[PDB]
Order: C-alpha cells, then structure tokens, then sequence
C-alpha cells in the first residue's frame, strides 16, 4: 500500500501496542533531500533516509508534532494515512491536498454559529429538549 | 436476659417481607 | 562487541525489544514449555499441571506463618487455607471466562499462545482443571509435610 | 468526541489551525471579516480536547469554543 | 440461644454478600446485551 | 392488575403457558445458568459440575442414615455408598448415551438447550465427567463431615 523506508533507529519500547493491530494503526510519509537525524514522538533518535521514508505510529498527535518538527528540516511534502485492522488505509493530513492554514476553495464552513457566544440562550431554555446550549 | 431465639427467628422472617419488597421497589426504580 | 539488544520482528517500529532476558534461547525453552504455552494440550491438560504447583507452594505461606502455625493442627489450618484460595482463584478464573475475554497476546518469548485461552470454553475448562490440580496439589504438599517421617526408614 | 464549533466574531487569523496538534481546524472561505475566512472544525473526532485553539485565539473571548463531550480512545489520547 | 448466628450471618456478610455482589457487578459492566 | 399468564411465544397452540414459575427473569435467569444450560461449557465441563454437587449431596442420606450410622465407620461407609451409587448413575448415563438417545427439547424457560444433549458424544463426554465429578463431590463431603470435629478445633 504504502511505499517509504523505515527510519534507521534500534527500536524504543515507545512503540506501538496492541491498539495498532487491533483497532487502527497511523502511517506518515515524506521525502527527504538527505539523510539526516531526527527525534522520534515516542523517544529517541533516528537517522531518515535519502527518498521516501515511512514511520508507522500509534496516534495521529504523533505525525502531526512529526510533520512539525520536519518543517523546521525545510520538508513540507509529508502525509498521515489511517490505517485499520482490515487493510483500510485513508489519507487524512492533509486532506484537501492544501495544509490547513491556507484557504483552499471546495472547503464548507463546519460547525459555524452566526452569533457571538453571549448570545447562547440559557441551559433552563433547552432543558429537557435534547438540544445544547450551544447548538445551531 | 435478653430475647428468646423464637423471637429472633420470627424478626428474621418478617425482615424476609422487606427485603423481598425491596428487591422489588430496587428493580422498579431501574425500570 | 557486537550488538546483543534489537528490535523485534525486525521491526523497530513496534514497542518491542530483543534482549537476553527477553529472547534467549533458554529463556525462550524455559517459557514455551510451561504448561500455559506447552504445544499440544488440552486446556484441561494446561489448567491441571497449572493447578497442582500452585495449590503445592500456597500450602507453605499458610502453613507456616498462619495464626495457628504453632498448635497441633497448623498444617492442616494451611491446607485449608490453601484449598480456600485455590477456590477463590477458580472464581476469579470463571469471572474471568465468563466476561468474554479478550485474546491472549503473543510476544518475543513466546510467538503463539494457545487457543486454549483465546474462549470463553478453553477458559472454563482451563478454570475448572484449576481447581481439581489446585486441590490436589495442596493435598499432596499437606501429605508430603505431615509425614516426614517416613525417610527414617530411608536411612 | 468533543464539540468544536466556531463564532461569528472571528478574524481569520489562522492562530488555532496552527496551534491544534491533531488535525480538527482548517480555514475555509468566508466574507465576515477583513481576512475573508473563518476557523472551521470538520474532524472533531480526533479532537483530544486540549485547548490551544482557545489559548491562541486572539478575540476578546472566543470565536472558537472547545465542549468537553464524551470520551473515545482519540479524545482521551491513548496509544494502546 | 441464638448467639450462633453471629457466625452464619458475619461470614455472610463479608465473604458471600461482596462475591455475588461483585461477580454479578463485574458481569453486569462488562456485559454488552444492556 | 393486568394478565400474569400467557401463551409461549404468542401463539396459544402449544400445549404451554407463560406463567411466574416459568418465566419470571429471576427463575429464567437461575435455570439458564445451571451447569445443564450454561452458556460457553464443554460437555465435559457440564458434566463435571453437576457430578461434582450431585457427589456432594448425595454423601448425605448414606452416611446419616444407613446401616453403619451410628459406628465409627459410619462416614466412610457413607462415603462409600454415595460413590456406588454415582457409579450406577455413570451407568445408566452410558446406557441412555449408546441408546442414540433423543434430543432435548427447549421450553419456556431454556429458549435454546446446548448442543451437548443432542449427539451421542456429548452425552459419553458428560457422564465421564459426571463420574470424576461424583466421586470428588462424595469425597469432599467425606471430608468435611468425618474431620469436622478438627475443623471446628481450628475455629
Ligand atoms: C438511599 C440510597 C439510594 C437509593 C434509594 C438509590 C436509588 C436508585 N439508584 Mg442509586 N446510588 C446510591 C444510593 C441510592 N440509590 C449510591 C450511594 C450510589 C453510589 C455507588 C448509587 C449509584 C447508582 C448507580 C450507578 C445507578 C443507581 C441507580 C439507581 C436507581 C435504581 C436502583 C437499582 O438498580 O437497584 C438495583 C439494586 C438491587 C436490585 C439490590 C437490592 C437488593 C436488596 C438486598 C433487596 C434508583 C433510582 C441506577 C439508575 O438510576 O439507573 C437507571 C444506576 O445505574 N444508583
Ligand atoms: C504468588 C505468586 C506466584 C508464584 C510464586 C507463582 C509461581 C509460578 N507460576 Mg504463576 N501466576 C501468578 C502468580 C504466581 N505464580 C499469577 C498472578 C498468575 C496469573 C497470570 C499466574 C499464572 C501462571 C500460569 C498460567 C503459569 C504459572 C506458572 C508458574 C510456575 C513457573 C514459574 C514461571 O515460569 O514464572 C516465570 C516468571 C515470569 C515470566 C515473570 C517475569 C520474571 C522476570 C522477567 C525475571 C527477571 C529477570 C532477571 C534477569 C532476574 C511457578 C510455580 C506456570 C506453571 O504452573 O508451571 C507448572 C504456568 O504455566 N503461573
Ligand atoms: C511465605 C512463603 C513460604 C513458606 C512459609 C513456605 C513453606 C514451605 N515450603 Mg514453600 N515455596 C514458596 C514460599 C513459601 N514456602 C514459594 C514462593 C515457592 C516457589 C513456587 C515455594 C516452593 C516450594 C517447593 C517446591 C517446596 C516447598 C516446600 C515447603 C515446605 C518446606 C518445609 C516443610 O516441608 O515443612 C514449607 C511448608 C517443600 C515441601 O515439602 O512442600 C510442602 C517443597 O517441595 N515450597
Ligand atoms: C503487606 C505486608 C504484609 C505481610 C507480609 C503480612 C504477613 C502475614 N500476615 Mg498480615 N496484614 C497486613 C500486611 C502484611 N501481613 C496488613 C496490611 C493487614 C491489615 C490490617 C494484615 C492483617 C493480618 C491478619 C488479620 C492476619 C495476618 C496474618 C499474616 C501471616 C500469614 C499470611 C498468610 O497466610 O500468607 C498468605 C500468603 C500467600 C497466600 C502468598 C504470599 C506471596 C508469596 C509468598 C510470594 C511469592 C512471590 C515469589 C517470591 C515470586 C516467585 C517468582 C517465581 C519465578 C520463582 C503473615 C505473617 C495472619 C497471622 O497469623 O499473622 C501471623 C493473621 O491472622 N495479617
Ligand atoms: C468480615 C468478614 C471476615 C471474616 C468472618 C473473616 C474470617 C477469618 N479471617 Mg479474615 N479478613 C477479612 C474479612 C474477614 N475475615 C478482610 C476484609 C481482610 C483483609 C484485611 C482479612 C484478612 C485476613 C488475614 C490476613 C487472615 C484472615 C484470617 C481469618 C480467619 C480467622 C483467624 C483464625 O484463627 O482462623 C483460622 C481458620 C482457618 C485457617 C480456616 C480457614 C477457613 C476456610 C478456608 C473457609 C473456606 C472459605 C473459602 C473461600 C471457600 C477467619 C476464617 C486468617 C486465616 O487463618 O485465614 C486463612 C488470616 O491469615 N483474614
Ligand atoms: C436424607 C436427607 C439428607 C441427609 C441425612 C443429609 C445429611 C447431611 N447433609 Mg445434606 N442435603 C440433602 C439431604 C440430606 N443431607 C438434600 C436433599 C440437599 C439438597 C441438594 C442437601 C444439601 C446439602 C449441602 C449443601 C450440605 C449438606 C450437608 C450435610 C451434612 C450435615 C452435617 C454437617 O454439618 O457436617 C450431612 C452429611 C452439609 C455438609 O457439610 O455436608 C458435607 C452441606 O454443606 N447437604
Ligand atoms: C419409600 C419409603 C422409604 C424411606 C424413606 C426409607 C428410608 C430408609 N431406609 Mg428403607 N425401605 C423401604 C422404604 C423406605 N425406606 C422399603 C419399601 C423397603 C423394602 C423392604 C426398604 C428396605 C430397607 C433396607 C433393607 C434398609 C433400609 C434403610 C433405610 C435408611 C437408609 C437408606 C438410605 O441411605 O437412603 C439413600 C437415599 C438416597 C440416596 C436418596 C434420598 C432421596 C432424597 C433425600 C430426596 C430429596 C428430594 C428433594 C427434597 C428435592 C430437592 C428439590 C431441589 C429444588 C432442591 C432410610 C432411613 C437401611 C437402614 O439402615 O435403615 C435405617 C437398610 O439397610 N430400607
Ligand atoms: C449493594 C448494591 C448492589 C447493586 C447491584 C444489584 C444487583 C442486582 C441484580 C439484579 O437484580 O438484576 C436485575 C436488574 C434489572 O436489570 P436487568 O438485569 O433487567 O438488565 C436489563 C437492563 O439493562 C434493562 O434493559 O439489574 C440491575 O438492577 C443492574 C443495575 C444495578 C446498577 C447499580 C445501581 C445500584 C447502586 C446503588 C446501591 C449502592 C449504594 C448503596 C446504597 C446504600
Ligand atoms: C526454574 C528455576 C527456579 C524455579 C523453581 C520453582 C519456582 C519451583 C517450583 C516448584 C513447584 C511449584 C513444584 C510443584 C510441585 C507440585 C506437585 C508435586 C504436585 C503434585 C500433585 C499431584 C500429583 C496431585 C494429584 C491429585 C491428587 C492427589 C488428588 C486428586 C487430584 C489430583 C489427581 C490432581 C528458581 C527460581 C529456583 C531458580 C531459577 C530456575
Ligand atoms: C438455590 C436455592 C435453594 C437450593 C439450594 C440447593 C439445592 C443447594 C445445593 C447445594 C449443593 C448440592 C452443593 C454442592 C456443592 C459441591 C461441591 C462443593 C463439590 C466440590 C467437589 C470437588 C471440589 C471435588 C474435586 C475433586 C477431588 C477432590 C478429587 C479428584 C476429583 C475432583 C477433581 C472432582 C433453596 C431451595 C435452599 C432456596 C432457594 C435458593
Ligand atoms: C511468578 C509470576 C508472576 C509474578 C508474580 C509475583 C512476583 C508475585 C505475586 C505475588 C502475589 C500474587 C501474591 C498474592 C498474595 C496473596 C495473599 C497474601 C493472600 C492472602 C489470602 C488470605 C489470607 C485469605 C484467607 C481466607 C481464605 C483462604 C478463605 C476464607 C477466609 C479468608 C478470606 C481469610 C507473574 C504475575 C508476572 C506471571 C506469572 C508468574
Ligand atoms: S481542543 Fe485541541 S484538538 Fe481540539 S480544536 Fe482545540 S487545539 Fe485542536
Ligand atoms: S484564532 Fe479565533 S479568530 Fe483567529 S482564525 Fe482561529 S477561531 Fe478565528
């Protein structure tokens, strides 16, 4: 599915459990112009590679400080993938092709509320109703 | 001294009657 | 002067390590060969070896520090003691079986657990093997220590 | 997961895309404000619930508001 | 003469009462049917 | 104030009735949870319980009321009549198992019976265990009736 080198380091015991294989798994790719040493999320030290690298990690939080650490060795090409137990691989950083700092068009507004929040009505106006306060 | 054994075993036997309606105001309440 | 520690599976992506302690190939004999990962048992086969050196060393504690470790009948306060956690330890193991448990995992030392301990059915009959080698196992170390006697007609 | 939604006080500032470690802002088009975008939260599944979004948000309180919802094995940031 | 059901009652209470209690509790999280 | 009786499963045709005594969730909860009907047990395992408690009660009538109930040879003889009379039972399950017995039927109260009880050798399976169980079940009894005197001196 996915091609890249594994980093050359000598194993931590901050790896991935068992939470890669049975419930999801995350991957991130870059290439780098040189090999040269990086500090792994889980602890440690490690050498990439000259071309396409592949690093399978436990959480998402680990490739996204990763790609930030990697934009300070210039390399703004990575990507996260999701990876389930069946196979499943999804591309989820960055999803649109853009990073999410720049506006790209095709993107909708999520979870936008057209007020100020002191214009949230009351918890007594929406008790029992099934709604939040902060809804629509 | 105190109170005979038929006595206790008669208080056990009407503590039965609570407890059995306990169980059943208990298993109402998480209906 | 070459390298005795490394990652497992050839992998160093894993929260893995290669050690002696973890992957000698004595240590690798000694645990693979316990009857919790010896191939080719029964789960009541696993749970009655399991259960009789169990019930055989939890004599001793209760035996000989219990509160009756000096009247006449300290060892079999401690047989009893015994059999009542080997009771208390079927229990757990049947709470356990009974809870649909999770898989038992693989690792360095041993690569493939048995399927013994991968049901709920293997874990019942691995609980109720425990048992019966639990109380056996306690009955023979009572039997072995109320009668030292009998190696004065070794001598 | 947690709840992230987005006010109308926004100035576009990118601050909390920036400052999220796990991916849930983005900055979409928009025609409210000078920069001519707001903040948006698509993936709130895989908001941990930590807050920097809000600590970096410049707004006299708060175009942006984390609610603390129900955990998952994402929110609570767990690696097993 | 009812003093012998101190020693029925008080090992009852604190050995059988927290087993079934605590097995049916245990089972009873970690079922999934309700 | 409403009906307490029913029909099984809604249709009136069977020769059943949906009454407290049949299908109260405390009794359907106990008689599901049985060794018979216990969901996830081998039929070794079925069968090892239920010798087990059968033994253990059945200890009883011989010991305190058989010929020898007043010797000192009283619990062994007990004992020795429980395990005769688990051994007859051991037969006749055999003989009901080689008989290519037929199935056992669900009710009101057990919707699904195991599998156990619908071949030949589930049935063989059980009544081996049934055996081991009995003469355990009769031996313990034998044991806390016959030393129960020293039980009670450890307090
Ligand atoms: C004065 C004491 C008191 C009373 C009257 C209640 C009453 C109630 N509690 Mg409650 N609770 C209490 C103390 C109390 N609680 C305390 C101290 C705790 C902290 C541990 C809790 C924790 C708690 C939880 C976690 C839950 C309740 C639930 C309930 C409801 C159903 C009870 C049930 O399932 O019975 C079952 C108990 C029995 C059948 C035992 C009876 C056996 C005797 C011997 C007869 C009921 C409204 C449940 C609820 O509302 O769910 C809808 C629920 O899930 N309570
Ligand atoms: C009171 C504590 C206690 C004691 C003394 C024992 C003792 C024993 N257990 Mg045991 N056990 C216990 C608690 C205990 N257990 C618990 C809590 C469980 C539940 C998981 C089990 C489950 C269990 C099973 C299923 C089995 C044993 C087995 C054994 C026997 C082999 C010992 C062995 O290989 O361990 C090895 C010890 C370890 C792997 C622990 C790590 C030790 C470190 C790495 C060593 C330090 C390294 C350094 C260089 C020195 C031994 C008699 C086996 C047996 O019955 O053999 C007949 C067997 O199959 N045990
Ligand atoms: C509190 C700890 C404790 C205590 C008091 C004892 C006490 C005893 N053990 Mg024991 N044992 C223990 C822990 C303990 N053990 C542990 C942790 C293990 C490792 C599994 C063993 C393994 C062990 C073996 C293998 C044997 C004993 C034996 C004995 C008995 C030796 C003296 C005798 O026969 O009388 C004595 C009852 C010996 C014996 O005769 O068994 C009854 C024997 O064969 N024990
Ligand atoms: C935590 C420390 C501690 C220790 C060591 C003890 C020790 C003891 N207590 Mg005590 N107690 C304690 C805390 C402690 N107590 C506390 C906090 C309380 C609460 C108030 C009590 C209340 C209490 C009461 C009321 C009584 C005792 C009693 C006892 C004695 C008998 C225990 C027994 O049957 O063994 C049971 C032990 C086991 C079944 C297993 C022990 C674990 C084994 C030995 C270790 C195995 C590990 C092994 C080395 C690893 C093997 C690896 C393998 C690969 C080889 C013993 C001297 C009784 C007595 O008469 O005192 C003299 C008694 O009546 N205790
Ligand atoms: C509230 C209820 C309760 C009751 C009734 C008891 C009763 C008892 N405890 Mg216990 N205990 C309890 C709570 C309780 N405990 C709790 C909460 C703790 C933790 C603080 C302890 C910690 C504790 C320790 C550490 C010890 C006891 C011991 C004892 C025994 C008394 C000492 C003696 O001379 O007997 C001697 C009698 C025997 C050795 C016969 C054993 C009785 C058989 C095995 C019953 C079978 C039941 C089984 C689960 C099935 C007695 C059986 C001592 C003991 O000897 O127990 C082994 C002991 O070592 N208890
Ligand atoms: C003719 C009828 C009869 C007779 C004479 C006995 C006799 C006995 N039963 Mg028993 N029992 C019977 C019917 C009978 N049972 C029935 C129909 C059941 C229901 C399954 C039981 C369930 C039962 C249990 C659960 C226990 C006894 C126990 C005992 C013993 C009590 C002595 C003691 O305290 O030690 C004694 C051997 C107790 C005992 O200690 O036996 C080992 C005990 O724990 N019996
Ligand atoms: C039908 C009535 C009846 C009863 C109650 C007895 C009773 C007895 N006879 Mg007897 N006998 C009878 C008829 C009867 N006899 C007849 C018709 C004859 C033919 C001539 C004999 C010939 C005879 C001889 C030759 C001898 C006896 C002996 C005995 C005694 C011991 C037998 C024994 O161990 O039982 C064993 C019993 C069982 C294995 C099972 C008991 C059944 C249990 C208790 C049923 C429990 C059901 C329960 C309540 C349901 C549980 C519900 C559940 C949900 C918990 C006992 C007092 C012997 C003795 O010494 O006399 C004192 C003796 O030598 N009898
Ligand atoms: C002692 C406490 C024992 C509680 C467990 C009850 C065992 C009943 C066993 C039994 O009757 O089961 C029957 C009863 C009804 O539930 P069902 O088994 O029908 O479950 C199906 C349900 O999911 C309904 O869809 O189950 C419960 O009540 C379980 C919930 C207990 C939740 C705990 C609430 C009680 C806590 C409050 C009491 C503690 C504080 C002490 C106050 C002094
Ligand atoms: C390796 C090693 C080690 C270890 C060791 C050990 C820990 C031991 C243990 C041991 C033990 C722990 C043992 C056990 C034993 C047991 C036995 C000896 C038992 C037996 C039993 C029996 C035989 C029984 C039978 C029976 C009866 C009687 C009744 C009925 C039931 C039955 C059948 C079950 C050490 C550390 C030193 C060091 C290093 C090396
Ligand atoms: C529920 C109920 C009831 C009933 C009751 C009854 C019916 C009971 C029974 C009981 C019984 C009836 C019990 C039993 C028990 C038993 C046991 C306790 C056993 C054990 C055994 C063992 C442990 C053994 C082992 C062994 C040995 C030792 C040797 C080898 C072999 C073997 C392994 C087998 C009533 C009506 C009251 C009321 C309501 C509720
Ligand atoms: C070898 C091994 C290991 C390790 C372990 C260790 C190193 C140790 C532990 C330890 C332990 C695990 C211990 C425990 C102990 C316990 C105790 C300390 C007990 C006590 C008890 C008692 C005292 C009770 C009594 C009683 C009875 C019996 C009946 C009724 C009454 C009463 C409740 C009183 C492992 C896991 C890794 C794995 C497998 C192998
Ligand atoms: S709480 Fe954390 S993960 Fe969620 S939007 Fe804010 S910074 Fe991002
Ligand atoms: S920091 Fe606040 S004002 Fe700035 S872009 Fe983010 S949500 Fe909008």
């Amino acid at each position: 599915t996915l091609s890249g080198k594994t980093p050359l380091f000598a194993g931590s015991t901050g790896g991935l459990l068992t939470k890669a294989v049975e419930e999801e798994k995350y991957a991130i790719t870059w290439t780098s112009p040189k090999a040269q040493v990086f500090e792994l999320p889980t602890g440690g030290a490690a050498t990439m590679h000259e071309g396409e690298n592949l690093l399978y990690i436990a959480r998402k939080e680990y490739g996204i400080a990763l790609g930030g650490q990697l934009r300070k060795f210039k390399i703004t090409n990575y990507k996260i993938y999701r990876i389930l137990p069946s196979g499943e691989t999804t591309f989820i950083h960055p999803a649109d092709g853009v990073f999410p700092e720049k506006v790209n068009a095709g993107r909708e507004k999520v979870r936008f509320n057209a007020r100020s929040i002191g214009e949230n009505p009351n918890p007594s106006q929406v008790k029992f109703s099934g709604k939040a306060t902060y809804d629509a | 001294s105190s109170i005979s054994d038929t006595q206790v075993y008669i208080a056990l036997v009407v503590a039965l009657i609570p407890g059995l309606l306990a169980w059943r105001l208990a298993t109402e309440l998480y209906k | 002067n070459r390298e005795v520690v490394f990652p497992a599976g050839r992998d160093p992506q894993w929260g893995n390590l290669e050690t002696p302690v973890n992957a000698s190939p004595l240590v690798k004999w000694f645990i693979n060969n316990l009857p919790a990962y010896r191939p080719g048992l029964t789960p009541f086969r696993r749970g009655l070896e399991v259960g009789m050196a169990h019930g055989y060393f939890l004599f001793g504690p209760f035996a000989k520090l219990g509160p009756l470790r000096d009247a006449a009948n300290a060892n079999l306060a401690g047989l009893l003691g015994a059999i009542g956690l080997v009771v208390l330890f079927t229990l757990a193991l049947s709470l356990y079986a009974n809870s649909n448990p999770p898989t038992a995992l693989a690792s360095v030392t041993v690569p493939n657990p048995p399927d013994a301990f991968q049901s709920k059915e293997g874990w019942n009959n691995f609980a109720s093997a425990f048992l019966i080698g639990g109380i056996g196992g306690a009955v023979v170390a009572y039997f072995l220590t109320s009668n030292l006697a009998l190696i004065q007609g070794l001598v | 997961s947690h709840t992230v939604k987005i006010y109308d006080t926004c100035i576009g500032c990118t601050q909390c895309v920036r400052a999220c470690p796990t991916d849930v802002l983005e900055m979409v088009p928009w025609d409210g404000c000078k920069a001519a975008q707001v903040a948006s939260s698509p993936r709130t599944e895989d908001c941990v619930g930590c807050k920097r979004c809000e600590t970096a948000c410049p707004t006299d309180f708060l175009s942006i508001r984390v609610y603390l919802g129900a955990e998952t094995t994402r929110s609570m940031g767990l690696a097993y | 003469d009812a003093s012998f059901l101190s020693s029925i009652f008080v090992p009852v209470i604190g050995w059988v009462v927290p087993i079934a209690t605590f097995s049916f509790l245990f089972l009873y999280i970690e079922r999934e049917d309700v």
